[PDB]
RNA sequence: GCGGGGUGGAGCAGCCUGGUAGCUCGUCGGGCUCAUAACCCGAAGGUCGUCGGUUCAAAUCCGGCCCCCGCAACCA
RNA sequence: CCGAGGGUAGGGCCCGUGACUGGGGCGAAGUCGUAACAAGGUAGCUGUACCGGAAGGUGCGGCUGGAU
RNA sequence: UGGGAGAGGGUGGUGGAAUUCCCGGAGUAGCGGUGAAAUGCGCAGAUACCGGGAGGAACGCCGAUGGCGAAGGCAGCCAC
RNA sequence: CGAUGUCGGCUCGUCGCAUCCUGGGGCUGAAGAAGGUCCCAAGGGUUGGGCUGUUCGCCCAUUAAAGCGGCACGCGAGCUG
RNA sequence: GAAUGCCGGCAUGAGUAACGAUAAAGAGGGUGAGAAUCCCUCUCGCCGUAAGCCCAAGGGUUCCUACGCAAUGGUCGUCAGCGUAGGGUUAGGCGGGACCUAAGGUGAAGCCGAAAGGCGUAGCCGAAGGGCAGCCGGUUAAUAUUCCGGCCCUUCCCGCAGGUGCGAUGGGGGGACGCUCUAGGCUAGGGGGACCGGAGCCAUGGACGAGCCCGGCCAGAAGCGCAGGGUGGGAGGUAGGCAAAUCCGCCUCCCAACAAGCUCUGCGUGGUGGGGAAGCCCGGGUGACAACCCCCCGAAGCCAGGGAGCCAAGAAAAGCCUCUAAGCACAACCUGCGGGAACCCGUACCGCAAACCGACACAGGUGGGCGGGUGCAAGAGCACUCAGGCGCGCGGGAGAACCCUCGCCAAGGAACUCUGCAAGUUGGCCCCGUAACUUCGGGAGAAGGGGUGCUCCCUGGGGUGAUGAGCCCCGGGGAGCCGCAGUGAACAGGCUCUGGCGACUGUUUACCAAAAACACAGCUCUCUGCGAACUCGUAAGAGGAGGUAUAGGGAGCGACGCUUGCCCGGUGCCGGAAGGUCAAGGGGAGGGGUGCAAGCCCCGAACCGAAGCCCCGGUGAACGGCGGCCGUAACUAUAACGGUCCUAAGGUAGCGAAAUUCCUUGUCGGGUAAGUUCCGACCUGCACGAAAAGCGUAACGACCGGAGCGCUGUCUCGGCGAGGGACCCGGUGAAAUUGAACUGGCCGUGAAGAUGCGGCCUACCCGUGGCAGGACGAAAAGACCCCGUGGAGCUUUACUGCAGCC
RNA sequence: GAGCUAGCCCUGGCCAGGGUGAAGCUGGGGUGAGACCCAGUGGAGGCCCGAACCGGUGGGGGAUGCAAACCCCUCGGAUGA
């Protein structure tokens, strides 16, 4: 059956992306929390 | 005068539709309309307002001339009369000498063709639009303005009136589609005769189908939901009430007046409405 | 199992707050009418379901008994 | 081939009967009231409407087959 | 052909009297109702009185033992 | 109660005997035939249907007879629901 | 040494279940150390509105080639979507960007909010919508509207010529629109041809034929031809389109109108450029100078912005055209022609799937286009079949029980069972024919019946063509033939009578309930006069609505018919300027503290003093409620009638053992041989009753009852058969569970149900296929129940607050 | 976090083929004129049958599954809410 995961890059990129993640104040301490841990990747790789 | 159908089918066993007999033109001055946004009773927070809305016939928006003092002493004459979807009122189409084209709401009678006009010089006559003092008592007029200069407010639907009682001051005295008796400024624009498409109430909707095409959405009833969503909800099987009668949010809906106490119209109504 | 009730012939007061049994109808005698009813004037009939106790005194207060209506008997 | 009739299916008319139910007729001495005949004690009748144990009553309009 | 009477019918218009209600005034101890009363209404200012307003319905006098209509029935006044 | 699945039905039986039938007896208010009551006896048998979820019970048509109880109200790692 | 401990390791079950659609396989030949599994050939079966082909999303080298087989692949593997390496994706015209706007997002102005931030006009961003210039063939192992070949086209810059009042972010036009139905003419696609081209073939009894088989086209600028779309022309006035305007709008006059003219598309033709089958020979070569024509069917696509009808009344903005404004008219714009200029990103492969989403190469999910032929009334239905693609990544045997999926059945025919559950039956088309009832539509495919193939003869009408032949589509009549059977296979209602509930089509508990529930048109009450009420928000601001009482909110009821009674004492709401009570505040009789005193400081009664509350009224389609005992008639029985107590008033019409009736399987009647159900009545209604609506109601229902006909393996009562399993052999190989185990029956005993204790009885050791009585078998720290001064949802005249409102 | 799901907004797309035959319109009859009747034409509808598509009614299988909701046989809607 239908499951809940359906790929779609430009829904994936407008809602977990660099830029949707700056605009907000609780998107900016993701990115700061993030990079404090070291993750490699602070936001989804799609590839756009 | 509304048209029935044999009943070929369950729904059209009563569905009524309009005659649509004074309309003339079927398509609307592509200058004067504008679209329409739906807005699904969702206001700008994204949040539904007004409950059971949406979903509808796509409409284009025609713009009304509420304003009729735009105008004075030009007279126009009456191009046509079209369905408007936007209002249960026909609207007419006036070309006016000028060569500009306007929509105003067509009263009762209006025959296409016929010069129509705006001003305190107007003659008193189906169509004509005279600031309240100078139209005279027990006259039928619709079309009101509220306050001066900022657009006809009052009897706007199919059929509606409103009759001028007497004059006091600056002031004259208009019995409303409803029934109150109001003093409004008698530099209020006011057009004589009442609007027409009376028959419009006496349409059957017919069967739950036609509703959708309105825009509304199912209405459901509070005695069918549960505590957490109403008043009513709740029960093992059926329930009378079981208190006094309430809305969703709480306040009781049996008699309740909600009009506020200390509004600054209240020097200026003289009568609540009858009935 | 929890509750209320039982008093002239009928239906009800008085019981709480001990001493005084009351109201309507009915029944009995007379009146009026040709006569009956209605109406008017008078009268009788209740030891207060019962046994026991409390008390100077019990329809009344407290117990046991007979009765007569009720409310209840849910989770499996 | 037609063909008495036989068989399956579905109709129409009549007759008989049926728990129960409706009013009707009749029946020496039943219970309740007193509607009508006198202005019958609210003049009667009336078509309709609603109501009421019952006769009836009331509204609307009609008739004199109404008295003084 | 020329004339006459008429609440004959239909439509639209409109005129005064009255009842009710509403607002202003003035005013106070009762009003109303009946066989008699009571319900009811009234010092939270009624009834009675003047001025204003709204609304519906019916057309006093003329009016008759009258007139019109096929009947049912038709009455302020005005035009068609 | 860190679970022993709870009515009835179906299936499959097995046992007890306080015996419904069939076998053997005594008494009879046992003439015969057919009954009654008690004793012995558990080998075998103990039907098909209508109604209700029903157990049970009533009813139809038979029968030699249409027994009553136990087995976790026998049997859901056998079925049903 | 125990914590259903934690981490890891290794056991048990076990060589057990399983190896993922029952579309299906067999042989020969290759390769290799090794072959059921890789390659080739022949035979067989399966998909064919796909199981074929093409886009989009998503995936991200999986594509091609060479070399490999440790792991991955449910077996094998020499193969592979696997390992290593090399190669591969080419555009002015396809898609997107340098173009436009939609919701929405954002947001100079501006508004609001402790901070963070929230709004918001224009503007900007935003597409699968608008706009915009490429078609055919060839080539590679792998890209191709991209490379090459042919024929076409677009924009930008510059130049030349001719023309012109040129000029825009501004004005106007246009772009620009729905749903159903639909005309004419085309094309796509397809069927036939005794015409044209073709390697051949003659079998096995006949056939050298008007034989079989194969094929008979694609693209194309100007011009031309057919069919369509769009479009009035001149003039005079002008005050409107937020400056101007010769444009546009309005008025008048002349002329033109189902036309013509101009313009623009589609189709046809068209210089040219292509392609081109079977079959044979090794993807190719030949066929081949391949031929390339005629008739018919014919779109849902094209002409297209076409036509008609209807109501629910159907985007924007740019490109484009026109009008002018500053400005400038040595300029600029328009047309034609020429040379030059033309950037960035995608392009491999998969894509109904073994590459996407489901942890798997997973019987599931995934949007758009093409989807051939014959027959069956039609069709995308069904059977077979083309092109194309596949046999589903374990096999070989055997022929038990048992399970699954399937076929048949003597006599009976619901006797099965909670229930005809299930499975029969019926089944398409054509004609005959069809009841109660009804809202006149219906009920209706009611019911029930008859026909249905093949052959010959006669014949009526249409389409194309021409009016004929041919082809093609509807038919009518007559005579015959065959079988058990003619919708001969596949796809395709069992029907009737009667209740309950709900009017109806609709909606619902994703994943145990599809209903009688929700919704619903309709009816009523109530609020709301507009800066409405109401709703979201601290606010600004939104929705309501660019609506205005024939409107919008809330509430109940629920099509329709006939109807909806009595109670306002309590609660709610509405009304009520009196009176009563009432907080802050006003007032300040009268006191008090202190100081030498002036003074400073505190207490403070009467009285004035909102809403709310009392108090007086109204109000039921507001919350709600609508009695008890006793007596009475000329047989009895029963009470129309009376008596009395209580109420705010004592249940009206109509229904009634009911989705409601406890006693209850009430009593009677019907249906049955028999009826705790069912249907019709009765009425002492435990405990109906009128908008939580009362009583009915044609029609409708995968709802729930009851009956009958039909037909049946449901049953008496089971039998046989098929295939997939199970069973045996080779390969690969789990699981929950498990204190350890050398793990019998009886009668007892025991924490009261013992393999483990006692006594007796029985039993040689170890397996395999089977059955499920036990191991109080497994699973899940019982949901029930209680306990915890544990938790959470919900209610209210529980407490206490808070938003909101006054 | 609304890439599942519920609703709404904007913009696109999809619904084989059969059946029934409303209003209107045309003609004929009828009347003082009408209503109205009949035939044709017409193509209405939360209309009828049935693929796609959307569902999930009954039964059976599956139950350490092909699947953490599947498969088979039946069945509902299919121009509309
Ligand atoms: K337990
Ligand atoms: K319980
Ligand atoms: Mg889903
Ligand atoms: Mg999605
Ligand atoms: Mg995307
Ligand atoms: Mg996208
Ligand atoms: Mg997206
Ligand atoms: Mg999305
Ligand atoms: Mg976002
Ligand atoms: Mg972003
Ligand atoms: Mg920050
Ligand atoms: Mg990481
Ligand atoms: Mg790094
Ligand atoms: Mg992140
Ligand atoms: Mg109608
Ligand atoms: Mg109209
Ligand atoms: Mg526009
Ligand atoms: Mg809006
Ligand atoms: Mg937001
Ligand atoms: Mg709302
Ligand atoms: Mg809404
Ligand atoms: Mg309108
Ligand atoms: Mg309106
Ligand atoms: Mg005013
Ligand atoms: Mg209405
Ligand atoms: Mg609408
Ligand atoms: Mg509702
Ligand atoms: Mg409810
Ligand atoms: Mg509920
Ligand atoms: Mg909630
Ligand atoms: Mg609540
Ligand atoms: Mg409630
Ligand atoms: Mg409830
Ligand atoms: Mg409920
Ligand atoms: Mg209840
Ligand atoms: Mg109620
Ligand atoms: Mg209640
Ligand atoms: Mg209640
Ligand atoms: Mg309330
Ligand atoms: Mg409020
Ligand atoms: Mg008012
Ligand atoms: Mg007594
Ligand atoms: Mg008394
Ligand atoms: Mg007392
Ligand atoms: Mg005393
Ligand atoms: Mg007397
Ligand atoms: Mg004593
Ligand atoms: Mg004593
Ligand atoms: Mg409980
Ligand atoms: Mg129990
Ligand atoms: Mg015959
Ligand atoms: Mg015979
Ligand atoms: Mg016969
Ligand atoms: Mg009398
Ligand atoms: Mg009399
Ligand atoms: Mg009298
Ligand atoms: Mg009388
Ligand atoms: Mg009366
Ligand atoms: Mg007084
Ligand atoms: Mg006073
Ligand atoms: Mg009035
Ligand atoms: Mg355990
Ligand atoms: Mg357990
Ligand atoms: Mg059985
Ligand atoms: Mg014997
Ligand atoms: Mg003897
Ligand atoms: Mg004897
Ligand atoms: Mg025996
Ligand atoms: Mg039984
Ligand atoms: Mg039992
Ligand atoms: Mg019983
Ligand atoms: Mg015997
Ligand atoms: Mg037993
Ligand atoms: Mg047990
Ligand atoms: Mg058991
Ligand atoms: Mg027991
Ligand atoms: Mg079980
Ligand atoms: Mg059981
Ligand atoms: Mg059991
Ligand atoms: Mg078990
Ligand atoms: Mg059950
Ligand atoms: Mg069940
Ligand atoms: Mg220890
Ligand atoms: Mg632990
Ligand atoms: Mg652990
Ligand atoms: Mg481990
Ligand atoms: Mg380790
Ligand atoms: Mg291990
Ligand atoms: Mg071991
Ligand atoms: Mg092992
Ligand atoms: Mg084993
Ligand atoms: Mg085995
Ligand atoms: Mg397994
Ligand atoms: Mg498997
Ligand atoms: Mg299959
Ligand atoms: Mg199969
Ligand atoms: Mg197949
Ligand atoms: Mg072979
Ligand atoms: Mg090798
Ligand atoms: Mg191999
Ligand atoms: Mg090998
Ligand atoms: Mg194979
Ligand atoms: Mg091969
Ligand atoms: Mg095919
Ligand atoms: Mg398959
Ligand atoms: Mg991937
Ligand atoms: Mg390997
Ligand atoms: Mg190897
Ligand atoms: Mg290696
Ligand atoms: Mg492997
Ligand atoms: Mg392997
Ligand atoms: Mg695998
Ligand atoms: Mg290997
Ligand atoms: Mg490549
Ligand atoms: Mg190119
Ligand atoms: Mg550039
Ligand atoms: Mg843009
Ligand atoms: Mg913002
Ligand atoms: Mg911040
Ligand atoms: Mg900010
Ligand atoms: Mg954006
Ligand atoms: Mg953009
Ligand atoms: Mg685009
Ligand atoms: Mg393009
Ligand atoms: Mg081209
Ligand atoms: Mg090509
Ligand atoms: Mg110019
Ligand atoms: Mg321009
Ligand atoms: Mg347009
Ligand atoms: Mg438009
Ligand atoms: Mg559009
Ligand atoms: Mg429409
Ligand atoms: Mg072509
Ligand atoms: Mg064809
Ligand atoms: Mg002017
Ligand atoms: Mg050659
Ligand atoms: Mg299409
Ligand atoms: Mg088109
Ligand atoms: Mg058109
Ligand atoms: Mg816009
Ligand atoms: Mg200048
Ligand atoms: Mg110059
Ligand atoms: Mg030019
Ligand atoms: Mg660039
Ligand atoms: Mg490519
Ligand atoms: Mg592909
Ligand atoms: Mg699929
Ligand atoms: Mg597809
Ligand atoms: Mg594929
Ligand atoms: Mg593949
Ligand atoms: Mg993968
Ligand atoms: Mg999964
Ligand atoms: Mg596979
Ligand atoms: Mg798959
Ligand atoms: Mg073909
Ligand atoms: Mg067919
Ligand atoms: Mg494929
Ligand atoms: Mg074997
Ligand atoms: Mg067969
Ligand atoms: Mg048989
Ligand atoms: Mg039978
Ligand atoms: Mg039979
Ligand atoms: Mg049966
Ligand atoms: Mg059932
Ligand atoms: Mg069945
Ligand atoms: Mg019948
Ligand atoms: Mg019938
Ligand atoms: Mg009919
Ligand atoms: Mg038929
Ligand atoms: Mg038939
Ligand atoms: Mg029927
Ligand atoms: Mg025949
Ligand atoms: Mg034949
Ligand atoms: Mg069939
Ligand atoms: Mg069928
Ligand atoms: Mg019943
Ligand atoms: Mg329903
Ligand atoms: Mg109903
Ligand atoms: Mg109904
Ligand atoms: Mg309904
Ligand atoms: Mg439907
Ligand atoms: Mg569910
Ligand atoms: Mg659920
Ligand atoms: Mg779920
Ligand atoms: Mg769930
Ligand atoms: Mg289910
Ligand atoms: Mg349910
Ligand atoms: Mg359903
Ligand atoms: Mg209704
Ligand atoms: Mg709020
Ligand atoms: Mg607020
Ligand atoms: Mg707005
Ligand atoms: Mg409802
Ligand atoms: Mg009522
Ligand atoms: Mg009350
Ligand atoms: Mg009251
Ligand atoms: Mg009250
Ligand atoms: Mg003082
Ligand atoms: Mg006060
Ligand atoms: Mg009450
Ligand atoms: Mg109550
Ligand atoms: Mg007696
Ligand atoms: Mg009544
Ligand atoms: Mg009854
Ligand atoms: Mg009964
Ligand atoms: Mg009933
Ligand atoms: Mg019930
Ligand atoms: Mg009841
Ligand atoms: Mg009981
Ligand atoms: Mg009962
Ligand atoms: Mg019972
Ligand atoms: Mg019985
Ligand atoms: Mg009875
Ligand atoms: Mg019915
Ligand atoms: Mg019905
Ligand atoms: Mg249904
Ligand atoms: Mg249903
Ligand atoms: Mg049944
Ligand atoms: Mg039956
Ligand atoms: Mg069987
Ligand atoms: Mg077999
Ligand atoms: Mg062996
Ligand atoms: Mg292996
Ligand atoms: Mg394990
Ligand atoms: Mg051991
Ligand atoms: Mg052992
Ligand atoms: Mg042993
Ligand atoms: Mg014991
Ligand atoms: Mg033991
Ligand atoms: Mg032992
Ligand atoms: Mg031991
Ligand atoms: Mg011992
Ligand atoms: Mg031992
Ligand atoms: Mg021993
Ligand atoms: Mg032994
Ligand atoms: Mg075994
Ligand atoms: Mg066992
Ligand atoms: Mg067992
Ligand atoms: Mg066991
Ligand atoms: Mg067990
Ligand atoms: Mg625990
Ligand atoms: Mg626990
Ligand atoms: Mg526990
Ligand atoms: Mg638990
Ligand atoms: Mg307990
Ligand atoms: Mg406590
Ligand atoms: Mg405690
Ligand atoms: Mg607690
Ligand atoms: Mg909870
Ligand atoms: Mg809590
Ligand atoms: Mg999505
Ligand atoms: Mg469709
Ligand atoms: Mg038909
Ligand atoms: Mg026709
Ligand atoms: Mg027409
Ligand atoms: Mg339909
Ligand atoms: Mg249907
Ligand atoms: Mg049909
Ligand atoms: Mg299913
Ligand atoms: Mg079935
Ligand atoms: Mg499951
Ligand atoms: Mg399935
Ligand atoms: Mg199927
Ligand atoms: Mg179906
Ligand atoms: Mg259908
Ligand atoms: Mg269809």
């Amino acid at each position: 059956m239908k499951r809940t995961w359906q790929p779609n890059r430009r829904k994936r990129a407008k809602t977990h992306g660099f830029r949707a993640r700056m605009r907000t104040p609780g998107g900016r301490k993701v990115l700061k929390r993030r990079r404090q841990k070291g993750r490699w990747r602070l936001t989804p790789a799609v590839r756009k | 005068a509304v048209k029935k159908f044999k009943p070929y089918t369950p729904s059209r066993r009563f569905m009524t539709v309009a005659d649509f007999s004074e309309i003339t033109k079927t398509e609307p001055e592509k200058s004067l309309v504008k679209p329409l946004k739906k807005t699904g009773g969702r206001n700008n927070q994204g949040r539904i307002t007004v409950r059971f809305r949406g979903g509808g016939h796509k409409r284009l928006y025609r713009i009304i001339d509420f304003k009729r003092w735009d105008k004075v002493g030009i007279p126009a004459k009456v191009a046509a009369i079209e369905y408007d979807p936007n209002r249960s009122a026909r609207i007419a189409l006036l070309h006016y000498v000028d060569g500009e084209k306007r929509y105003i709401i067509a009263p009762d009678g209006l025959q296409v063709g016929q010069q129509v006009v705006a001003g305190p010089d107007a003659p008193i006559q189906v169509g004509n639009a005279l600031p309240l003092r100078f139209i005279p008592v027990g006259t039928v007029v619709h079309a009101v303005e509220l306050e001066p200069k900022k657009g006809a407010k009052l009897a706007r639907a199919a059929g509606t009136s409103a009759q001028i009682q007497g004059r006091e001051g600056d002031y004259v005295i208009l019995r409303l589609p409803s029934g109150e008796l109001r003093k409004v400024h008698g530099e209020c624009y006011a057009t004589v005769g009442a609007v027409g498409n009376a028959d419009h109430k006496n349409i059957v909707l017919g069967k739950a189908g036609r509703s959708r095409w309105l825009g509304r959405r199912p209405h459901v009833r509070g005695a069918a939901m549960n505590p957490v969503d109403h008043p009513h909800g709740g029960g093992e099987g059926r329930a009378p009430r079981g208190r006094p009668p309430a809305s969703p949010w709480g306040w009781q809906t049996k008699g309740l007046k909600t009009r506020k106490r200390r509004k600054p119209s209240s020097r200026f109504i003289i009568a609540r409405r009858k009935k």
